[PDB]
């Protein structure tokens, strides 16, 4: 039998999947991740409910009075905002129906109104195994939808990565915004040791491709979420062609940021072009 | 006559049915009624919002948006629904009335 690289055509398998939905990663890395409640199984009326069409408000069915106590209970243990999730995704697509143009929500209503509006919410409902050649989508085992919500905080986009790992190496990774700062380029290094590390304490993720967001305050690089190494989730900055034909091999990662003289810094330049004379 | 608004009253008129062909053959579903306690998808220009539908006449609706909006008097709007997970167009409307934010 022929040994197959670490470069071959990347397909997605149901585990992959899977091991990828909140309830699943926070399990094993609850320590690297930011606080968050998870109502697994969704309460079966929420979930009758975003499968009706239109979006009706209460201010025609609408979730059971328990469900929304249960809801606006887990919402005051977070300190009153929250971030709604399905499994995967959040409803980052429909935050022109918001009040505050955000994922923030205090009210039950907040959370129900963003999840019933979004298109990746409606991808988590009915395609999160549309690519699997392991599972036959015809209406997907022992699985359940789940309604993460994680205590909102101000969160800067600028310190957010998205990291990339083939065979339990980093691959790559970059900045999850579409802006520039100036500050990155400056820590830059610092940013790939606090991400490099915090893969160390990912040795238990049961896949060895898998990408990795992160959010990076202080000195601390958090988890944010687990999705797979497929090009279903966003390379953002880099082609699914480009991840593919990178050397997981390699001891350093390719960065991406963004991009856009004191006497000083013209003659620092100077100094390294003196070094590409040498080696 | 530009201003930042939160309700406005629209004239509308919807569409018989859905857009586009179905492969089958058979025929895209009839678009209903605008209801009371339903929140829809306007285009207000480059602004897209939820409104909340409060109540409706003949061609007449007032609608309460999400967030306060940037237009005018007879600025055309595109009405849009949730229907089978996709923001389907139902019709098309011109604001007639509008409540301000704070003026
Ligand atoms: N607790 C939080 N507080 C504030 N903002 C947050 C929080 N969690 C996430 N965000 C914001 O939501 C965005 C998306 O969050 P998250 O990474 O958890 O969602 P996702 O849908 O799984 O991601 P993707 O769809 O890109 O794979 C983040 O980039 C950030 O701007
Ligand atoms: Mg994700």
């Amino acid at each position: 039998l022929v040994p197959r690289g670490s470069h071959m055509t990347l397909i997605l398998t149901k585990n992959q999947v899977l091991h990828c939905q909140f309830s699943s990663w926070y399990s094993l890395f609850r320590k690297l991740t930011p606080k968050a409640k998870v109502i697994k199984p969704i309460p079966a009326t929420v979930l009758k409910y975003l499968h009706e069409d239109s979006i009706y408000v209460e201010q025609a069915y609408y979730p059971e009075r328990e469900a929304i106590q249960l809801i606006e209970k887990a919402i005051k243990e977070l300190g009153g905002a929250v971030v709604p999730k399905l499994n995967w995704s959040t409803p980052k697509d429909a935050l022109w129906i918001t009040t505050t143009g955000s994922l923030k929500c205090t009210t039950a209503e907040e959370v129900l109104l963003l999840l019933k509006s979004s298109d990746f919410v409606a991808h988590d409902l009915n395609h999160a195994f549309d690519d699997c050649k392991d599972f036959d989508n015809a209406d997907p085992k022992d699985f359940s939808f789940e309604l993460v919500l994680k205590e909102w905080f101000p969160m800067h986009a600028s310190t957010e990565f998205r990291c990339f790992v083939k065979s339990k190496r980093l691959i790559a990774f970059c900045q999850r915004d579409d802006n520039y700062y100036e500050f990155l380029k400056e820590n830059i290094d610092c940013y790939e040791k606090l991400i490099s590390d915090l893969l160390k304490k990912l040795d238990t993720f049961p896949d060895p491709d898998f990408v990795f967001d992160v959010y990076i305050h202080k000195d601390r690089a958090w988890l944010i979420d687990i999705n797979p190494f497929y090009p279903r989730t966003d390379g953002l900055l880099f082609s699914w062609s480009e991840l593919e034909s990178m050397n997981s091999e390699n001891m350093k990662p390719e960065i991406r940021l963004i991009p856009k003289a004191s006497e000083g810094e013209n003659l620092l330049e100077f100094a390294q072009k003196w070094q590409d004379l040498t080696n | 006559l530009p201003n930042i608004y939160t309700d406005i009253e629209i004239n509308y008129f919807l569409l018989r049915r859905l857009l586009g062909v179905k492969t089958d053959g058979q025929k895209q579903a009839k678009v209903r009624k605008l209801e009371p306690n339903e929140v829809l998808m306007v285009n207000i220009g480059s602004t897209a919002t939820g409104a909340r539908v409060v109540a409706v006449k003949a061609d007449m609706a007032r609608l309460q948006l999400t967030s306060p909006a940037c237009t005018e008097i007879n600025e055309k709007i595109a009405l849009s629904r949730r229907i089978e997970k996709h923001w389907r167009l139902i019709g098309w409307a011109t604001i007639k009335k509008g409540t301000t934010l704070e003026p």
